[PDB]
């Protein structure tokens, strides 16, 4: 058993269904930005990919993950899509 | 639970050179506590970069802490 | 658990023998007075009737001759905060207040004539002439109303610093014109009839400097005066300078044979020739000493003390010459230049008068 | 302190200094700079006063008295060691209290005053790159940018026990851009694979993978 | 006053560990460097540590 | 002409090169006495003196000025209302730079702008003096000394134009005062220009809570008495009509929550307008989006009023904006603290998106650990991006740990020793440390204690104390405890430890109470003489629990409260026992305003042996004074002890008579004395009304009372067959109950606590103490 009371963990960018329908193949890199807001985390090793990461740990011992990955080619035009809506546990 | 409340009037000796009663005061002072008994007392007071230093005799009019040395310093 | 501090030092009461034993010759309570609240309610006179009142509210009308009266009205609620100089001719007496009303009186018993609202409080007594009642308020504002029913005929505005002494600056006329002081240094006049603006005047350099004290006007000669301020005589006409003293002024000044009589800021007395601020002889013994209105009565100046006495000066020589009897807690209230008479209002409500 | 009436007071106020007698020192070079403002002796004099407030660990007034040299002297000849004194007061506000007595690394508490050292010393060996000081300055800056990374993975540390995934990898990766070559981001490297699998992020956790087992000894 | 274990002089910010850049594996590259630059080598005969006489100049004005 | 050469001497501010390059025309220019002139204007420019002579006689012009003291130290000959600090940089701020320059007319207008300044503070009196002398290399020093009345009382308030309202009822609020009663006479009659605005604005806020609508301050005006020394000031109000409240509508880019802002906006429309009401809606809107993300929305309200009838409609627009993440948290100012002893207990995630209510969360935790003076705090974008932010907490480190000795004397008491050191914070590792000693002639006690309030990430805190406890009954004893609390939500803390305690009895004096535990413990002892000892040791599990949710924390109006303890010793102790506390208190609301409230409180105690050993006596319940039951001496409430007669007593039959001197008495002594029970049982109810005294600056500071209390303690196994002849100590049914008023009273020197209490249910031996003290309850 574990009933300390941690305070709710969250991270990253806030997601929504009608802020992920937004989204869609050959979008520019700055309307993907202005859509969902700036990118919290990237791929800093030199590939240009965005992801999109929103996590919750609400209460006692729940947890809940949604990760939107976008894969952007060289000046900023985005070539393919990953979203899983769910943790894949 | 322990109570204490004390109000004084200052007469500093000047038995050093006005130099060093700067850092000196001597004062004159009367309580009340519940440990319910009223005092009165003098006091010393030196300061030193060991912090604050007192010397203090009193008279409990209920009669004893009669005569006290008491040190405090924050770090 | 206490401390008190104090600067002054004022005068440590100098003092003569009373020669001419001027002393009460009836005294009457009316209630109680002002007290401690600077506020410019004093006793009038008509027709050898006397009046006078409380702060709370409570008026009286008495019998110059043996003080008892003959009135009795509350002008308040089931206080009133009654406040500024009782003003009286023929069928009304007429007082301010520190609530915005003006009261007015009948004359023969007492009962209230008219209330009405004034923009703000009426510090100033009021004055009436050409048929009108004129007030000053404290929010900067002449208004003229209809003696027999308070009713606002004109209104004219004036600037208000954003401090000030108590703005009384009563009102004069003259040729059918007002003349009024005013805060923040300004002389202004105006058509009795209809409120016309005629020509304004900036007494000083202004850092109080308040011509708080009523502008008295004669052979169209105006002459106002002013707090740390200047002294000054002015042409009716055209509000020319005609000359400046850097004497200041606190409370009052009169103008009899042609001559001013001042207090100063110091609380010393002393009267200038006719023309050109230079002092025949000044009076410098009461430094310091809330000193009331100086008012020449028989030959004589007398000024009250802020405590019991009252003190008489000669009306051309540079002479302090009796004392009359130290009077109940005081004065803070102008005397009456009563023809042949005198009544003074001290600060807790006892009326005293004078003879010798 | 002193009524000064002759100048000497610099002279015997150097052979306080150069006793280590820093309290005669600052207190007479504060009265000759009082009484000589304007004389050869303020140049002269104001930099022995830098010097014995940094020995009396006065340092507060140390930087003032620096600031105020480097405001009114900017071309000062010997300007790179006002700049080098600079960076060892800030240096000297790091190693705050009694800490090392205790053995404690104090390597986690605020590193501004460190960061701020940092940013003196590079511009002095950028600027004097001749100067005598450059050999400790460049030492100075070599412990100075480890201990900010050591702070940087302090932080990173705490965030992998909370969990906070992003919060990890947000600033490990922010010591890879600025802070690459030190110990202490080749010791982060673990916190961002672990942060990255946990999250199912698992191209980046093999990604960062692959530079640890290539750079690991 | 606290610092006085600092202000004596310490020689403990020698012996820090020497920098060593990481070599990004194939097919990828590490990030683009942002700040706190790599300090210029500017490697010469300066006196270093206790060695350095910490005075002001030889001449004071 | 044309001058070849210029002549100076002195420059003993400035150089000639200086001046000569301040100078319009130099060296080598066409001049003449206009532009010598000039060059003279400029010298006063740079401002040296006033004071020169110039002479024309050839190719060359000289010049010499009339150098004369400038250079001014500055003092003040102390100052009996205002502090030294603000005098000084006052002075610095009007223009008397120490070492600059100084003159006759400066010197004018520093005393004239000290004394605008004590005029602005209010001490109008006031008279300010400057005199300097002059000293060797151009310096002067200057003094300065100030004369003051006392500060001037203002004399009525009054507010003109109002009817909807008595003129005493609106300067009653003012913090500005007409009148200091007889009573309270710490109040003052200081004008203050700020406060005087703050009291207008009390003023306005006051009518449009009343819901005036149309309501305005026209105009105002304050003045001074012409001895200077007394203040009046008058406001106009023009009131216009009372205003009653139509439906808000609500516009503008909501980012959803359209749903929720609509039942946060719901309003019946019968109610009044109010201004608190429409500011506190509003408040709560921009809060509401704070709590998903919008940490910067726009809003406002407009009110819609109407002239043809007294009603109007308010008019809110809303637009959220953008979702800004924290992408940084930075703590400075902290110094010798770690880090995570800030990040640990800050409540705000980082890398995530700002909660504005969890950065103001977390300042208020940090505040909790007492280690900082103060928490400023600050929320700033990074440049060159719309959507991200950095959270900055700026911290004092307040200096946490204290050390103390001390000693004590006197030929009646003997030598007193005393030692003591604390560090909260402990070199920063937020590990709190505390060791306490003390000794005198006969006890002698030691305490070192440790607690990590974050054993595990959670915030499980984990403590550990040793004590050591010797005193002449005779005790020495000493041991170990070790616990750990973490709180289950946010009302509910829970805790936990195990313990360690030896004890050393000795020389107790021959009584039931204790002796029947002694042959349950399977000791014999004596009962004729003094001498005995009973050497244990103990091992404890210590559990408690603690329900708070209490509403306003110092005087709370609602809520309740329940704490629970509770022991028992696990085997393998010497002792078999256990012991239970059950400790309440619940507020309940009689008024719908929270101006009448009702307290119940109770306490329940229990205890037994174990395996048919007893419950050592040293842990019985007690009961009475100010804690439990008032009315009562201090813990007189239990059963009385009976002492067996011991002749063979203590060694001097000169000192108080014992039972059983070495003449005494020879039957069991039914004692005076108390003695707890193993069971425990108080009750008070407790009605809370308010003063026939009160103003509402005050109401909410003076909590009085009226109170019922209802307490017993009782000795479960006390055999009453077997002793006949003395009261049944073992009937619970023994009830003492009293009744009384209360006044807990919060002003600065403390949270006193006043009471009288009448026990009109009382038994023999309950030493009565009506009136009582306390403080901090």
């Amino acid at each position: 058993e574990r009933v300390v009371y941690r305070p709710d963990i969250n991270q990253g960018n806030y997601l929504t269904a009608n802020d992920v329908s937004k989204i869609r193949v050959g979008m520019t890199q700055q309307q993907v930005a202005y859509a969902l807001g700036t990118p919290l985390m990237s791929d800093p090793f030199g590939t240009n990919t965005w992801f999109y990461v929103f996590r919750q740990q609400p209460g006692h011992e729940g947890v809940t993950q949604q990760t939107l990955t976008l894969t952007f080619n060289s000046s900023g035009v985005l070539t393919n899509i990953d979203n899983k809506p769910a943790l894949s546990g | 639970a322990m109570a204490v409340a004390s109000l004084e009037f200052i007469t500093p000796t000047p038995f050093i050179s006005d130099k060093y009663a700067n850092s000196v005061r001597t004062s004159f002072f009367w309580d009340m506590g519940t440990v319910i008994r009223m005092s009165a007392g003098i006091a010393l007071q030196w300061m030193s970069p060991l912090g604050p230093l007192v010397f203090s005799y009193a008279q409990p009019f209920k009669k004893a802490e009669q005569f006290q040395f008491n040190i405090g310093k924050t770090w | 658990f206490n401390s008190e501090e104090d600067v002054v030092k004022m005068s440590p009461l100098p003092t003569v023998e009373n020669q001419f034993t001027p002393t009460t010759a009836w005294s009457t309570s009316v209630g109680s007075g002002i007290g401690n609240f600077y506020s410019n309610l004093h006793p009038a006179l008509a027709d050898n009737v006397v009046y006078a009142a409380d702060r709370a509210g409570l008026v009286k009308a008495l019998n110059a001759d043996d003080g008892k009266e003959i009135w009795s009205v509350s002008l308040a609620e089931k206080p009133a905060l009654l406040s500024g100089g009782v003003t009286v001719s023929g069928g009304h007496v007429y007082i301010g207040s520190e609530k915005a009303q003006v009261y007015a009186l009948n004359t023969s018993d007492g009962t209230v004539a008219w209330q009405t609202k004034v923009a703000g409080e009426a510090l100033s007594r009021p004055v009436v002439s050409d048929g009108l009642v004129l007030i000053h308020t404290s929010n900067g504002q002449l208004q003229a109303l209809n003696e027999a029913d308070g009713a606002v005929k004109w209104t004219v505005n004036l600037d208000m610093p954003s401090l000030s002494l108590r703005g009384e600056s009563a009102p004069t006329t003259a040729f059918g014109a007002a003349v009024v002081g005013g805060d923040n240094g300004r002389v202004s006049a105006v058509l009795m009839e209809q409120g016309q603006m005629i020509w304004q005047q900036r007494i000083s350099q202004a850092r109080l400097s308040d011509v708080d004290t009523t502008p008295v006007v004669v052979n169209g000669v105006v002459f106002a005066l002013a707090y740390n301020g200047n002294l000054t005589a002015l042409d009716l006409r055209s509000g020319q300078i005609m000359w400046k003293r850097e004497l200041g002024s606190v409370n009052d000044f009169i103008v009899d044979g042609n001559r001013i009589y001042l207090v100063d800021q110091n609380d010393r007395v002393m009267a200038l020739t006719i023309d050109g601020g230079v002092t025949l002889w000044t009076q410098s013994d009461l430094l310091h000493r809330l000193l009331t209105s100086p008012v020449l009565y028989n030959g004589n100046l007398v000024v009250g003390d802020s405590e019991g006495y009252l003190h008489w000066i000669n009306v051309e020589d540079g002479r302090f010459v009796a004392q009359q009897k130290v009077d109940s807690s005081g004065f803070q209230t102008e005397p009456v230049a009563a023809d042949g008479k005198l009544l003074i209002q001290a600060k807790d409500g006892t009326v005293y008068s004078i003879t010798r | 302190v002193p009524d000064n009436p002759p100048n000497e007071i610099y002279a015997t106020a150097q052979q306080k200094l150069q006793d280590g007698n820093w309290r005669q020192a600052i207190t007479q070079l504060e009265a000759l700079d009082n009484r000589y403002p304007f004389g050869p002796y303020s140049q002269q004099v104001q930099l022995d006063l830098i010097y014995a407030y940094y020995k009396n660990a006065d340092l507060p007034l140390a930087q003032a008295a620096i600031d105020r040299f480097i405001r009114l002297n900017p071309t000062h000849p010997n300007i790179d060691y006002v700049m080098y004194m600079r960076g060892l007061t800030n240096m000297a506000l790091d190693d705050s209290a009694l800490q090392g007595f205790f053995g404690v690394d104090r390597s986690d508490r605020d590193p501004q005053h460190a960061r701020a050292a940092f940013s003196d010393f590079s511009k002095l060996v950028r600027g004097y790159p001749n100067s005598q000081y450059t050999t400790d300055a460049t030492k100075r800056l070599v412990f100075l940018k480890d201990r900010l990374a050591k702070y940087e993975y302090s932080v990173a540390e705490y965030y992998t026990e909370r969990g906070a995934w992003v919060a990890v990898v947000n600033r490990v990766e922010g010591m890879l851009r600025d802070y690459p070559d030190t110990q202490a981001t080749r010791d982060a490297l673990p916190l961002m694979e672990n942060a990255y699998r946990q999250m199912q992020m698992n191209a980046q956790a093999e990604k960062v993978a692959k530079i640890i087992a290539a750079n690991s000894s | 006053s606290r610092y006085k274990r600092q202000v004596s002089g310490d020689e403990a910010y020698l012996e820090a560990a020497p920098l060593a850049e990481l070599h990004a594996p194939a097919g990828m590259i590490l990030p683009v460097t942002s700040g706190d630059y790599a300090i210029p080598v500017t490697n010469g005969s300066g006196a270093v540590g206790k060695a350095l006489d910490i005075r002001p100049p030889a001449q004071p004005l | 002409f044309v001058v070849k050469d210029i002549h100076f001497e002195g420059l003993q501010r400035v150089a000639v090169g200086a001046a000569l390059l301040s100078m319009p025309v130099r060296t080598g220019d066409t001049v003449n006495d206009e532009d010598i002139s000039n060059t003279i204007r400029a010298l006063f420019a740079t401002g040296n003196f006033e004071d020169v002579r110039v002479l024309r006689d050839g190719d060359t012009l000289l010049v010499q000025v009339k150098e004369r003291p400038t250079i001014a130290s500055i003092t003040f000959s102390g100052n009996k209302s205002v502090k030294d600090d603000m005098l000084k940089q006052n002075l610095e701020a009007s223009g008397v730079r120490v070492g600059e320059s100084l003159d006759r007319t400066t010197i004018a207008d520093i005393e004239k702008g000290l004394e605008d300044f004590y005029y602005s503070v209010g001490k109008y009196s006031a008279s300010v003096k400057a005199v300097v002398t002059p000293l060797p290399r151009n310096r002067v020093d200057l003094k300065l000394v100030f004369q003051e009345g006392v500060s001037a009382e203002i004399q009525q308030i009054n507010i003109v134009g109002n009817h909807a309202f008595t003129t005493d009822e609106l300067i009653s609020h003012f913090q500005l005062r007409d009148e200091v009663p007889w009573w309270n006479v710490v109040g003052d009659r200081k004008y203050q220009k700020q406060k005087l605005a703050g009291d207008l604005e009390t003023l306005r806020s006051y009518y449009l809570d009343r819901g005036y609508a149309r309501f305005n301050i026209d105009s105002t005006q304050v003045s001074l008495t012409p001895d200077k020394k007394g203040i009046y000031v008058t406001v106009n109000i023009t009131e216009g009509d009372q205003y009653k409240l139509s439906g808000v509508e609500v516009s503008g880019n909501l980012a959803g929550h359209s749903a929720e802002i609509e039942q946060l906006t719901k309003i019946e429309p019968g109610e009044l307008y109010n201004g608190t009401k429409v500011t506190k809606m509003e408040d709560d809107i921009k809060k509401l989006l704070g709590r998903y993300g919008y940490a910067y929305p726009r809003v406002q309200s407009m009110p819609e009023i109407n002239d043809a009838d007294k009603t109007v409609k308010l008019r809110v627009n809303v637009d959220a904006g953008n979702r800004f993440y924290v992408r940084k948290i930075r703590f400075e100012g902290n110094d010798t603290s770690k880090d995570a002893v800030l990040r640990r207990e800050m409540r705000q995630m980082e890398g995530a998106w700002l909660g504005s209510d969890l950065v103001d969360q977390g300042k208020e935790r940090l505040n909790r650990l007492g280690f900082f003076e103060t928490v400023d705090t600050d929320t700033q974008r990074v440049p060159g991006s719309p959507d991200q932010v950095d959270v900055v907490y700026k911290v004092k480190e307040r200096n946490t740990g204290s050390f103390n000795f001390g000693i004590g004397y006197g030929t009646e008491s003997g030598v007193s020793f005393q030692a003591g050191v604390q560090q909260d914070n402990w070199l920063g590792t937020g590990y709190a440390v505390g060791i306490n000693g003390t000794k005198n002639d006969y006890q002698t006690y030691a305490e070192l204690s440790v607690t990590n309030p974050y054993f595990t990430v959670d915030g499980v805190s984990l403590g550990g104390r040793l004590f050591y406890n010797d005193f002449q009954y005779t005790n020495k004893s000493y041991g170990t405890c070790v616990t750990l609390g973490f709180p289950i939500n946010e009302y509910n803390s829970l805790r936990a430890g195990l313990g360690y305690v030896h004890n050393s009895l000795s020389n107790m004096q021959p009584q039931v109470a204790m002796w029947r535990y002694l042959y349950s413990m399977g000791e014999h002892p004596s009962t004729s003489d003094q001498d005995n000892s009973f050497k244990t040791d103990d091992f404890t599990f210590n559990y408690g629990w603690t329900y708070n949710k209490l509403d306003r924390g110092y005087f709370p109006t609602d809520g309740s409260r329940v704490n629970l303890t509770g022991k028992v010793t696990i085997p393998g102790s010497d002792n078999e026992y256990y012991k239970v506390t059950l400790d309440t208190a619940t507020y309940v609301p009689i008024d719908d305003d929270h101006k009448w409230v009702v307290l119940g409180r109770t306490r329940w105690g229990y205890g037994d042996g174990l395996g048919g050993k007893e419950m050592p006596f040293y842990e019985n319940f007690y009961a009475g004074g100010s804690s439990t039951v008032r009315g009562f001496q201090s813990n007189t409430i239990g059963p009385k002890a009976v002492y067996f007669p011991h002749q063979a007593s203590n060694y001097d039959p000169d000192y108080d008579y014992e039972c059983a001197t070495q003449d005494g008495a020879k039957d069991l002594c039914k004692s005076d004395d108390a003695v707890g029970g193993n069971a425990m049982a108080v009750a008070s109810l407790e009605f809370i009304t308010p003063t026939p005294f009160i103003s509402d600056k005050y109401a909410n500071s003076v909590r009085t009372s009226f109170f019922w209390d209802m307490g017993t303690v009782w000795d479960t196994n006390w055999d009453s067959s077997q002793y006949s002849g003395y009261p049944d100590y073992s009937d619970p049914s023994n009830i003492r109950m009293s009744a009384g008023i209360a006044l807990q009273w919060m002003s600065p020197l403390g949270p006193l606590v006043f009471s009288y209490a009448q026990p009109f249910k009382k038994y023999d031996g309950d030493k009565a103490e009506q009136f009582q003290f306390n403080i901090g309850k």
